[PDB]
């Protein structure tokens, strides 16, 4: 098991286990899952009524600094009632640790809009509004970043297809660029690559 | 808070941006995919795939490709139960045909009956 | 002019299906002996309202509902149609 | 490369004069290797900053959702505080002084 | 209550006694990898991949053929389980050539998938690798026996289902050829199913051979035609023009098999199709035009022609939507002679009272029968999967099978009662050594073939079969709702057209010669211009017509069975619908779409627009045609039997014989199989 | 070396020459149909049928890692020579 | 199902916000058709604005009407600013469709189109 | 290449037709694929 297998450490695993238990002890109101993966990064799975209390606690409290904010995304999962998962990805400075606050929401719910406690989340929140479709209440500006103005449909969903519905071309009738329904020149052949035979037995869900 | 109290269906079809043609024209077949019969493995089961009907794929007259006027045709939505499939199909607006999941029948095979005395289960070749 | 078809649509567990099964087990060979050239046809699916449809005269399809009618009441309404 | 034919493709001599190497080449290029289900976020010190990638992978041969933390995006977020009390040639100098390529800022 | 505890990987589960270890591991959801176990064939222990470790045991046991003792604990992911699997995999890839590029199962092999997910990475075996000379099993099956792994699953399949006994192991050691010793073309029914059985790319398809690759062709659910059973199929289509027809699995009917004609009958689906509406040109020829000319011509002629003189022969392979639209339109005109091509008798309440024209029991329900008597049929060539079901029943439990009408090549040793309707008269009388077996039987079935029902004795034969049915109904205790009597058909659209209430036979046209007739897929010599007045006005509607298409007047290019959303009924009343996998080439509209547009262009209308409204009128004509993939049997055997007791016909004592007597007459007797070339190749291979 | 239809346009190694009722004859106006004039069928029928004194023989393709992977082919039929699927060049046996 | 709102409590505030937004779109058109140098009279622009408001008329849920008010207010801010160009405002119209008909017969002459 | 000109290979061009865009002699694309579905042929004879 020594060559070409990534050696895991248990000190960081035990410390992140103890710290996740500590966080869920001191915030009993909003905490549902506290998971540590095999490669020792903490994940805290959260009801959407405590985004401001959890992040105001985690930016401060002097035993977990977590000054820096990274990726925010809300991965567009069907099959559930609450679809979207918002992932605040908090990085400390004094500690060298990484935690992922994963709160859940559906299509029509305002989460508490972390722009007041992380100024980096301004364009992150505006981008997630434009691409996914999750409205954020008590927020200064929501406009469309990374999309065209005349374009809509919230394209990063699984429901929006790969090619869009509109397609631009210049024409000389009205002497400008117009939008037309898509007429592709090639199919975009989708391949049926997901072969059977269960490549991981450790991740078998229990059947009905 | 929790001010809104209502028990009604969702109407996201006016928000998701897809036009009325592809709302009320196509149809969603909801099905467990069949086992790829040349292989023998039911790992391709357990996932309720939602797919749409296929439409015209003519020939591109310069190369011989498959051009299409179909944005929604190359979708697949893998789910885990029939109820959430029906809920998503009724929520997002379009029509739906829910097919059936057909389990393999639990049989009883026996090598000792493959080597019987008076019965007609005598394989005569092994 | 006259009739073309009479169609009966039934089910297997209902008091209306009980009444029309009483009719169709007791008085069906009589009716087919009476009119030879009327293809009066019976259908049973799983569970449906027991409809009775008379198709004639350029697509006039008159409709009666045989919901919880007894066999005398079924025969009387069928003779009212025919 | 690694000592595992199921992830890296085998070299071409063993591919030609070996059966299992041909099978692993063929499946490893058509289906690809599978990835166990899970989510990770790694980030390395690119010259612009903490270039981050957050993979979410259902156990399959395709990733489920990837997302990219761009240091240029995070730097361009603070353009107001970097150009509040200065003039417009200094605004051009501020846009230049952060290594912003405007293809990474888009994600 | 017959329960045994097995701890699969520690987790407990109750399992009935007698079952294998692999069925228990599939009861908890695990898959033990396997090569020679198959869930439709007998269990042999040849492949040895299936090994699994039992706790507190020195040896590693085979999960394919091990019964369950009390209280197991099974390790499917232990040390020596994995060592045994990697060992057996390292043995299997030794004498197996480097053909994975040129192979045909390259996307769908099992050596590849299991050598990924269970086997080793680096190989060994520097020198060796035997090579075996390939055979020629048939002109329909390409055979490279170098790739064979000697799993012995083609042999068990042929011997236990096809009943042919031609495939054999020959030799010892490494030299174990699997094939025919005597250069004999293995030509029988279900010969096409052997390419799905062979898990490696040895027995591959001949017309499919080097034309596709399975990660590109997308899969589509669909329903068969040309067989009354309607096996489920999946069309793996390429890019708007298809590839192949694999069998989609249904537990009741047509389990994991398919008919040979179904499997190899799409070459004719792409060989002579109609793409343009065609009109007879006054020089005498048959030119083509746009939709406006042909539909305006048919509309003006149909407006100027009413009365009892309009006919609609709707034969061959047509829909339920097409039948609803045609019957609704021709109801709107004045009246009807709507007919089918094949002749079913309607004297004792034919079309009505559902039980006397379909197959009342389930096709899967014949397994619990005990005495089956076939009358006037050769079931090997008429729905051959029904014959495979009969042989599976006769093989596993006991069946007294008796045949009346023809000494034919059934593969399961029927008893033979002769060729005379007077034999059936005397069975109804009660003087045989076999009617005693009927009245001492438990669950009896009398299966009538419709091929001997086409002749001029049909109502008499049906009345005698109803005599047998009422005789067993009386002279026994009613054990339950078992059903002695049933008939079977050849074409599914006859079942659909008799559900919707058409006249069977062409006698209504023989009585009243019409001035206008619609041939919705009239295949054979149903009617000609010689059996009809001068002003014919034949409107043919369909795809690749070969008989009637020169004779007809207005040619309309209807769609195909893989090319439209249809509604089909099998021989037992189950409703199964096709799916649009490929749009029809050319102009080539659907059938009911043409008919409703013809109604619009003529001076009338049909009161519906789209396909959901069509299916709503389909339910408003007959209600079982919306409960898809579901069955409900009829009743009223006493009422049907007493309605059969009015008209006496003389039973002609001529020797009744089915036309489907041999392989050539199975292969040629359809339009789609007639148009192809693969059927012609195997026809000349069998006849030569 | 190549065949040519009576429409005046060259066929290819695949018989795909156009009819009298197409417009791709008009898309070829002024610009040549750059067809490979070197067919692949006739450069194998000119090859010598090799005769190797063993029974089951190897095929590499002329070079380690320059050529197709090894195929071992059998030469036991008397009237049909064995044929490599990769190469295309035949073999025989001598005894 | 005690759901959190967006802005409103029932359909009353929904109707109030949508009539406020329609008043804004009514007083916002002639400035833009003078500014971006379009080719369409003011009355046709107002008729298609009220057509866009009549398109979503069967919507009943209050959160959905609140979110449509938010969409319309965002696009009205982007049109009262000079951010959107002539292309997008003409893209709201439909002059280059050659529109497909809706009769069954002309859908039959250009078929495979349910 | 005056030392060792390799791999002679009789099919190799002895002409080397150079870069030819904007000439009368250049490449045009076309489908190298034969007949797709083989449309029907009407009979030559008339009736009556
Ligand atoms: S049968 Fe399987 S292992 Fe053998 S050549 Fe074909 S794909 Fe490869
Ligand atoms: S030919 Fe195929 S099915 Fe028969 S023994 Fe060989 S590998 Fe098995
Ligand atoms: S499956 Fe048990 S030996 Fe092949
Ligand atoms: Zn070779």
């Amino acid at each position: 098991t020594r060559p070409t297998v990534r050696p895991r450490n248990d000190v960081a695993h035990k410390q992140l286990s103890a710290f996740g238990e500590y966080v869920a002890e001191i915030l009993p109101k909003y905490v549902q899952q506290v998971q540590v993966s095999c490669f020792s990064e903490l994940e805290i799975c959260i009801h959407p009524d405590g985004v401001i209390p959890v992040l105001t606690f985690l930016r401060d409290h002097s035993n977990a600094q977590f000054k820096s904010l990274a990726d925010l995304t809300a991965v567009d999962i069907p099959t559930r009632q609450n679809r979207f998962e918002i992932v605040y990805n908090l990085l400390s400075l004094r500690f060298n640790s990484r935690i992922r606050v994963k709160t859940y929401t559906d299509e029509l719910t305002p989460v508490e809009s972390s722009v007041s406690v992380y100024k980096a989340a301004n364009w992150y929140e505006r981008e997630i509004w434009d691409m996914f479709g999750v409205f954020f209440a008590n927020h200064p500006d929501l406009r469309r970043i990374l999309t065209d103005y005349g374009f809509e449909g919230h394209p990063f969903r699984k429901d929006f297809p790969l090619s869009g519905y509109v397609e631009l071309r210049y024409d000389d009738e009205v002497k400008r660029v117009v939008a037309e329904p898509v007429e592709l020149a090639q199919e975009f052949r989708k391949f049926d690559l997901n072969s059977p035979w269960e490549a991981f037995p450790a991740y078998r869900q229990p059947p009905e | 808070t929790q001010l809104i109290t209502v028990d009604e269906k969702l109407d996201i079809t006016t928000l998701t941006g897809v036009p009325e043609e592809h709302i009320k024209t196509r149809k969603a077949r909801i099905f467990v995919p069949a086992r790829n019969n040349m292989q023998s493995g039911v790992n391709n089961t357990k996932k309720w795939k939602m797919e749409f009907d296929t439409r015209e794929r003519w020939e591109n007259p310069l190369m011989g490709w498959a051009s299409t006027a179909d944005p929604l045709s190359n979708l697949v939505l893998t789910f885990s139960t029939k109820e959430d499939a029906i809920a998503f199909a009724e929520k997002n607006g379009w029509s739906y045909d829910v097919e059936e999941r057909k389990v393999p029948k639990p049989k009883s095979k026996s090598y000792g009956a493959n080597f019987s005395w008076n019965k007609r289960t005598r394989v005569s070749t092994k | 002019l006259g009739l073309r078809e009479i169609r009966i649509h039934l089910c297997q567990r209902s008091p209306g299906s009980q009444g029309v099964r009483d009719f169709i087990e007791k008085r069906y060979v009589e009716l087919k002996k009476a009119n030879p050239d009327l293809p009066i046809l019976i259908r049973e699916c799983s569970d449906v309202q027991p409809k009775l449809w008379a198709r004639y005269a350029f697509g006039q399809e008159k409709n009666v509902s045989l919901n919880n009618f007894s066999a005398d009441q079924v025969t009387r309404a069928l003779e009212n149609v025919l | 490369k690694v000592d595992d034919a199921k992830v890296s493709p085998p070299k071409r001599a063993e591919m030609k004069t070996s059966m299992e190497s041909l099978i692993h080449h063929f499946k490893l290029y058509t289906e690809g290797y599978q990835v166990p289900p899970g989510a990770t976020y790694t980030a390395i010190e690119a010259p612009k900053g903490e270039f981050g990638v957050y993979l979410v992978s259902d156990g399959s041969s395709r990733p489920y959702r990837c997302k990219i933390k761009a240091p240029g995006f995070a730097h361009l977020a603070g353009l107001d505080k970097m150009s509040k009390g200065h003039m417009l040639a200094d605004v051009v100098a501020i846009i230049g002084t952060q290594d912003i390529v405007f293809g990474e800022v888009d994600r | 209550s017959n329960l045994i505890e097995v701890f699969v990987d520690g987790q407990s589960v109750m399992v009935e006694p007698g079952t294998t270890v692999l069925q228990a591991c599939e009861k908890v959801g695990m898959q033990i990898p396997r090569f020679c176990y198959h869930e439709r064939l007998s269990v042999a222990g040849n492949c040895r991949m299936c090994l699994v470790e039992i706790e507190k045991a020195p040896k590693v046991v085979a999960a394919c053929a091990m019964p369950v003792m009390k209280g197991w604990n099974i390790l499917t992911n232990s040390e020596k389980t994995k060592k045994a699997r990697e060992g057996v995999m390292e043995f299997l890839l030794a004498n197996h050539p480097l053909d994975c590029p040129i192979c045909d199962q390259g996307g769908e092999c099992d050596l590849q998938d299991q050598s990924m997910m269970f086997g080793s990475d680096r190989s060994r075996f520097l020198e060796g690798k035997r090579a075996v000379e390939d055979k020629n099993i048939g002109p329909l099956v390409k055979t490279i026996m170098t790739r064979c792994i000697q799993c012995t699953r083609c042999i068990r399949f042929a011997s236990e289902i096809a009943g042919v006994d031609d495939l054999g192991t020959t030799g010892r050691g490494n030299d174990m050829q699997v094939g025919t010793y005597i250069e004999k073309m293995f030509m029988s029914e279900l010969s096409g199913n052997i390419i799905d059985i062979c898990p490696v790319g040895a027995l591959t398809s001949k017309p499919y051979a080097f034309t596709a690759r399975p990660w590109e062709t997308r899969k589509t659910e669909s329903i068969d035609v040309m067989d009354a059973v309607g096996s489920n199929i999946v069309v793996s289509t390429r890019t708007g023009e298809v590839m192949r027809i694999l069998p989609r699995m249904h537990e009741d009917i047509n389990e994991e098999w398919i008919s040979d004609k179904t499997r190899f009958a799409y070459d004719g689906l792409k060989r002579q199709r109609l793409t343009e509406p065609m009109v007879r040109n006054e020089k005498g020829l048959l030119t083509h035009t746009t939709w406006e000319d042909a539909l305006s011509r048919v509309a003006g002629m149909l407006q100027s022609c009413q009365g009892n003189d309009v006919a609609a022969i709707a034969g061959g392979l047509v829909d339920a939507e097409a039948l609803i639209a045609l019957k609704d339109l021709l109801n709107r005109v004045d009246s009807d002679t709507l007919c089918t091509e094949e002749v079913f008798p309607t004297a004792g309440a034919g079309t009505d009272l559902r039980s006397n024209y379909l197959l009342n029991t389930t096709i899967a329900g014949v397994e619990e029968a005990d005495v089956v008597l076939l009358v006037g049929t050769n079931p090997r060539f008429e729905a051959p999967l029904f014959n495979a079901r009969i042989r599976k029943s006769w093989l596993h439990n006991d069946l007294k099978v008796a045949l009346i009408g023809s000494p034919v090549d059934l593969t399961y040793r029927y008893d033979h009662l002769g060729d005379s309707p007077k034999i059936l008269q005397d069975i109804a009388s009660g003087s045989h050594p076999f009617s005693q077996v009927l009245q001492e039987a438990k669950k009896p079935m009398v299966v009538l073939g419709s091929s001997a029902l086409q002749r001029n004795d049909g109502a008499a034969i049906l009345a005698a079969v109803s005599n047998i049915a009422q005789k067993i109904r009386t002279s026994s205790g009613v054990t339950g709702d078992w059903k002695v009597m049933n008939i079977l058909h050849r074409i599914a659209s006859q079942v659909a057209a008799l559900d919707l209430g058409y006249k069977p036979g062409v006698e209504a046209i023989r009585k009243n010669p019409p001035k206008m007739l619609f041939l919705l897929g009239a295949d054979g010599g149903c009617v000609t211009r010689q059996d009809l007045p001068k002003d014919c006005f034949i409107v043919y509607q369909g795809h690749h017509g070969d008989v009637g298409a020169p004779i007809a007047d207005v040619i309309l290019p209807g769609a195909a069975y893989t090319e439209k959303s249809a509604t089909y009924v099998n021989t037992e009343g189950r409703a199964q619908q096709t799916k649009v996998a490929v749009m029809p080439p050319g102009l080539a509209r659907e059938d009911w779409k043409i008919i409703r547009a013809l109604s619009e262009i003529a001076g009338m209308t049909l009161p519906y627009d789209t396909l959901d409204q069509v299916r709503n009128r389909l339910e408003e004509v007959s209600p079982n045609l919306v409960r898809y993939d579901d069955v409900e049997g009829a009743n009223y055997f006493q009422q049907a039997s007493e309605l059969s007791k009015l008209v006496n016909q003389q039973l002609l004592a001529d020797p009744l014989v089915p036309p489907q007597l041999t392989i050539k007459d199975f292969y040629m007797t359809d339009s789609i199989s007639r148009a192809s070339q693969t059927m012609a190749k195997c026809v000349k291979a069998v006849t030569e | 070396g190549v065949r040519t239809s009576p429409t005046g346009e060259k066929v290819t190694h695949t018989g795909q020459v156009y009819d009298d009722e197409d417009y791709r004859r008009v898309r070829f106006v002024g610009r040549q149909k750059e067809v490979n004039e070197n067919f692949a069928i006739d450069l194998i029928a000119e090859q010598p049928v090799s005769q190797v004194g063993s029974r089951v023989i190897s095929c590499d393709g002329g070079g380690g890692a320059l050529g197709h992977p090894r195929v071992y082919i059998n030469l036991d039929k008397e009237t049909k020579t064995g044929t490599c699927g990769y190469c295309g060049l035949q073999f025989r046996q001598q005894h | 199902t005690s759901v959190k709102p967006i802005f409103s409590r029932d359909m009353n505030e929904a109707k109030r916000r949508v009539r406020e937004l329609y008043r804004a779109w009514y007083r916002e058109v002639p400035n833009t058709v003078h500014l971006f140098q379009l080719d369409i009279s003011v009355k046709q622009g107002r008729d298609k604005v009220r057509e866009m408001f009549k398109k979503n008329a069967h919507v009943t849920d209050p959160r959905v009407v609140d979110l449509l008010v938010i969409k319309g207010k965002m696009e009205l801010e982007e049109t009262i600013n000079v951010w959107k160009q002539r292309t997008h405002v003409m893209r709201f119209f439909h002059e280059t469709e050659a529109p497909r008909p809706k009769d069954f017969l002309s859908k039959f002459y250009v078929g495979h189109d349910p | 290449p005056t030392v060792k000109p390799p791999t002679a290979r009789k099919f190799i061009w002895t002409n080397h037709k150079f870069n030819l865009s904007g000439t009368p002699q250049q490449y045009v694309p076309y489908s190298t694929t034969r007949k797709k579905i083989q449309e029907w042929v009407p009979p030559s004879t008339p009736y009556k």
